[PDB]
């Protein structure tokens, strides 16, 4: 998979076989990284209204 | 089954026989009603070519539909703040209680403020706002008027009301006790006025069950 | 800007035409956003593969057109329909519904024309000027007790007179200005007083 | 704010009517030597309603007031031709 | 392929658009409806029948809501309800005596004369009738005694 944001430490508990998260629509939420077993969670970046 | 219009009653008419109440009840009902949406915005830029140069250049192509449905969705915010303007922002002043309570056996504590509360809201109010229940280009902009204000506004209105009856909405408010309040109403109603004041703590005690089972229906069900 | 309200509409729906005109200017994909250009640079082979895009193009932005076109007429039709009830019950008559013909108590109404809608004058009349009062809500005379036809009981500190609710006109309390009803031990807040009869 | 960040504003503490809308009670607005301003818009002046059960206040004189009230009626007939439009 | 997922999404977006306009309309009509409703029948009283409630407005409380209003409709409800024989007038010397504001009454034995809405009996007196025509004219009239004060 790839996309775009910013990876902070999870709170989650994936299971050994999971490896991409997924939110409630369909959407990435957080990754299991290849080579370190940590559980990086995807919050895109900020944007807003100028 | 094939569905009962409802309980058969024929009335016993006749062309010398009338039939006059000899007594009443005065009942509270409650009426919710919608006022505003929740103000969405989204960037169509960003939800339809999310970091993508390429794609930005190919949407490019369409013309205006951005800016027209950005228009769109900004007048809908819009309409919504007016919505909740018209609505509630219906007094000049802000009135406020006095501390006594002397209306005549009516007690409001269920519906006034709360000067120990999380945010100033009253009993029925607060049960009303606990009994109802991202990063993609969409957003959603806040209310102009926080749920603060929109309690300061229900409070006057209603201390007008109470305080006052109906003149602090034609003009300025002018005090009045309320069983006069409730008895200009009586004769609003075409029951003249001596009925309200022979029966004032009955119609009082009727007053505060129907909030009482107001208030037991609205925490039962949500 | 008192007019704001017309105005808006009026922008509203030229805005919509102008981006209208302006989806002309646009390519849908196609190779050029001009129809003679494609008829002259291709043969139908492709110049149909241009044109269905561009008149797929055109045809979207018409149908986008037209159902704003339709809501916008919808709240127009709410709007017409609200002013044909105002005018009915407002200028036809005389309406007691409150600040639905203007703030304070309602007296008439002027329509006036304007580009597109009405404006209602609403004559409106406002108390200004008050004053506090001591109220009784019924008096005792002979153990029998009084209540006002029409006004409440006031004193203006040592009398007692009664006075329509609406406008301070103070009256000697009589039985042509008051009725009786039972006897004076159930009413809450009775005052002593003497009803003059004539 | 709970808008967001604000840039170019003056916030003060005194509250005024709500000009330019920002969101969360918050409202921005020119003036005076002259500045952008951002503040609590306020609801009104309060006041307090002097009640009492055996006190009433009654009008002794008026005034007439005429209001205006302005309604939106019909819009402009406007007709496209389809056919025109698209394969001019 | 970009060119048709472009088109999709936008589809998709006019769609959504659309979707929201139109129940925006539909809740800016329950808003004005709400405005209506906290002008004429909390600011005021209503006469209209049931758009303040079942029965007789006597007033209303407004409370918020989250994006809503909750009126509170407090209204008055005739309950106990009693038959009582009825004339359209009454004769006492030729006249035909109607009543001003109520309506005449009998248990029975005597006549009396009430208010419409409550049952509060009083004896006729010239105070409580009002007079007009003979009696020949009326089709029900009935014989009774009109006390005079
Ligand atoms: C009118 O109805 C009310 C309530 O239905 C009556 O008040 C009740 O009176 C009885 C006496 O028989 C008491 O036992 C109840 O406790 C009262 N209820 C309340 C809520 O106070 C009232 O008496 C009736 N009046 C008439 C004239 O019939
Ligand atoms: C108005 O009614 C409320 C309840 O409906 C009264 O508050 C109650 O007061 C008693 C006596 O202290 C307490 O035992 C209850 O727990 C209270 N209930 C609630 C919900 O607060 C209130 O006292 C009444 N107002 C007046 C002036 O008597
Ligand atoms: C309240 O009103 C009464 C009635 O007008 C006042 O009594 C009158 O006062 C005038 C003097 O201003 C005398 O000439 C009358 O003879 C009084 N009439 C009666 C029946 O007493 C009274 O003074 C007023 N009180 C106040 C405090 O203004
Ligand atoms: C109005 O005047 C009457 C007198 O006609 C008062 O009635 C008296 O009440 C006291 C109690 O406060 C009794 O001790 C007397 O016997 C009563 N007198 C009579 C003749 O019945 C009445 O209290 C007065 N009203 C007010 C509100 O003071
Ligand atoms: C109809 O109502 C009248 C008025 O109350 C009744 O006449 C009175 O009856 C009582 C008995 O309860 C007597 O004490 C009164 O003296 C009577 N007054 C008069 C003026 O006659 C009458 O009895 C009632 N009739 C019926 C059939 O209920
Ligand atoms: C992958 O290799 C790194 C060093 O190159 C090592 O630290 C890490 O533990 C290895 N991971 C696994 C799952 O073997
Ligand atoms: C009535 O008395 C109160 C005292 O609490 C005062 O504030 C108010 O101004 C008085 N009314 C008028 C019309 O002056
Ligand atoms: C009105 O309130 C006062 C206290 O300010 C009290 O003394 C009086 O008894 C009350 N009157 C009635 C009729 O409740
Ligand atoms: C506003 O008031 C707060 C205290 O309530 C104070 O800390 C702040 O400095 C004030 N700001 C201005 C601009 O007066
Ligand atoms: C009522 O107000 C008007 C001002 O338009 C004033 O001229 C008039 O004297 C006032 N009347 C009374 C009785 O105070
Ligand atoms: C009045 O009389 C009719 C029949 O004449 C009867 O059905 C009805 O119940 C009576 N009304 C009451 C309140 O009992
Ligand atoms: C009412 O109906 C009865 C039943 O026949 C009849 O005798 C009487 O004349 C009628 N009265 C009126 C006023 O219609
Ligand atoms: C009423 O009395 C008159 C005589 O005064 C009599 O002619 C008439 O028949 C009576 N009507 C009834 C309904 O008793």
């Amino acid at each position: 998979l790839t996309g775009t944001g910013v990876l902070t430490e999870s709170n989650k508990k994936f299971l050994p076989f999971q490896q991409f998260g997924r939110d409630i629509a369909d959407t990435t939420d957080a990754v299991r990284d290849p080579q370190t077993l940590e559980i990086l969670d995807i919050t895109p970046c900020s944007f807003g209204g100028v | 089954y094939t569905m009962s219009l409802g309980a058969e009653n024929s009335v016993a008419y006749s062309n010398n026989s009338i039939a006059i109440p000899t007594n009443f009840t005065i009942s509270v009902t409650t009426e919710i009603l919608p006022v505003s949406m929740t103000k969405t915005s989204v960037d169509c830029t960003m939800y339809i070519c999310g970091d993508s140069t390429e794609c930005s250049n190919l949407l490019l192509q369409y013309g205006s539909f951005c800016t027209q449905l950005n228009r769109a969705l900004t007048g809908i915010a819009v309409e919504q703040d007016k919505n909740t303007q018209e609505v509630f922002a219906q007094v000049k002043q802000i009135y406020k209680t006095p501390p006594i309570k002397d209306f005549g056996g009516f007690n409001f504590s269920q519906i006034l403020p709360d000067p120990s509360k999380p945010s100033k809201r009253s009993f029925i109010e607060d049960l009303l706002f606990n009994k109802v229940t991202k990063f993609n280009g969409l957003t959603v902009l806040p209310p102009l008027l926080t749920d603060e204000m929109i309690a300061q506004y229900t409070s006057a209105l209603l201390a007008g009301t109470i305080t006052s009856g109906w003149t602090f909405g034609a003009g300025a408010a002018l005090q009045i006790p309320f069983a006069m309040q409730m008895a200009y109403r009586f004769n609003g109603i075409g029951v003249t006025q001596n009925v309200l004041y022979e029966n004032q703590k009955l119609i009082a005690n009727q007053f505060n069950s129907a909030i009482g089972k107001i208030q037991d229906s609205l925490s039962s069900t949500a | 800007s008192a007019l704001g309200k017309l105005q808006d509409v009026v922008n509203q729906n030229a805005q919509a035409l102008n981006t209208l005109v302006k989806q002309l200017s646009s390519n849908f994909g196609a190779i050029s956003s001009v129809l003679n250009d494609i008829l002259s640079r291709l043969d139908p082979p492709e110049a149909e593969v241009q044109i269905d895009r561009l008149i797929t193009g055109r045809l979207q932005s018409l149908q986008t057109y037209v159902t704003q076109q339709l809501i916008r007429a919808a709240e127009i039709r709410a709007s017409a329909n609200l002013a044909a009830t105002k005018m009915s019950e407002c200028v036809l008559g005389q309406s007691k519904r409150v600040d639905f013909c203007g703030k304070g108590y309602h007296l008439m109404s002027f329509p006036q024309s304007a580009p597109h809608g009405v404006v209602f004058l609403h004559v409106t009349y406002v108390p200004a000027q008050e004053k506090n009062f001591t109220t009784a809500p019924a008096i005792c005379h002979d153990g029998k007790a009084h209540f006002p036809r029409e006004g409440v009981f006031v004193s203006n500190g040592t009398h007692w007179f009664v006075t329509q609710r609406n406008f301070y006109e103070p009256q000697i309390i009589t039985t042509d200005n008051t009725f009786v009803s039972g006897n004076c031990d159930v009413v809450i807040g009775i005052v002593n007083n003497t009803v003059y009869d004539p | 704010t709970r808008a967001g960040c604000l840039i170019g504003a003056e916030h003060v503490n005194n509250s005024y009517e709500c000009d330019i809308p920002i969101g969360a009670g918050i409202c921005a607005s020119y003036q005076t030597s002259q500045s952008i301003i951002a503040y609590t818009m306020s609801l009104g002046a309060e006041n307090s309603v002097a009640y009492s059960n055996n006190s009433i206040a009654i009008p002794t004189n008026f005034t007439i007031s005429v209001t205006t009230e302005i309604l939106p009626v019909s819009m402009t007939k406007t007709s496209v031709d389809c056919t025109m439009y698209i394969c001019g």
